[PDB]
């Protein structure tokens, strides 16, 4: 049978969380020409 | 001509705006001013 022990120290490392991003869609493509923001108008259908 | 530098911002950065009972309320921004007719513009830790 086992006798007295000695301890020891065991290290484990878990994911948790990851850090969100948001985006927004019109400054992202149109980069602020309202041309381009009206061209995109019509497909808002699609990137919302 | 004399070795002064200048950066240039973005006319518009994007806002970040909360909404409640289908009615808009608070606003995250980056400048200390009241864009719309909130009455307060508490500074607050990495945002106004
Ligand atoms: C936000 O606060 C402002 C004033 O602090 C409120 O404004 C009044 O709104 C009415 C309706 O447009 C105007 O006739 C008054 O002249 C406004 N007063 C001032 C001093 O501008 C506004 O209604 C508030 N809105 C919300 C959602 O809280
Ligand atoms: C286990 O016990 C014996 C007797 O008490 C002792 O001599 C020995 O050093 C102990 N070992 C440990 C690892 O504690
Ligand atoms: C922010 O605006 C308030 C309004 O009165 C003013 O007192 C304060 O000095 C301003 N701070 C900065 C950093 O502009």
């Amino acid at each position: 049978i086992p006798s007295n022990w000695t301890t020891s120290v065991q290290v484990e490392y878990l994911q948790i969380t990851s850090t969100p991003i948001v985006v927004d869609c019109s400054t992202y493509v149109c980069n602020g020409n309202v041309r381009c923001v009206e061209l995109l108008k019509q497909y808002t259908s699609a990137c919302k | 001509t004399k070795g002064t530098i200048y950066s240039i911002t973005p006319c518009n950065p994007p806002d970040q705006l909360v909404v409640y009972q289908q009615a808009v309320v608070g606003a995250m921004l980056s400048e200390n001013f009241t864009s719309y007719g909130f009455s307060n513009v508490v500074e607050l830790p990495k945002f106004f």
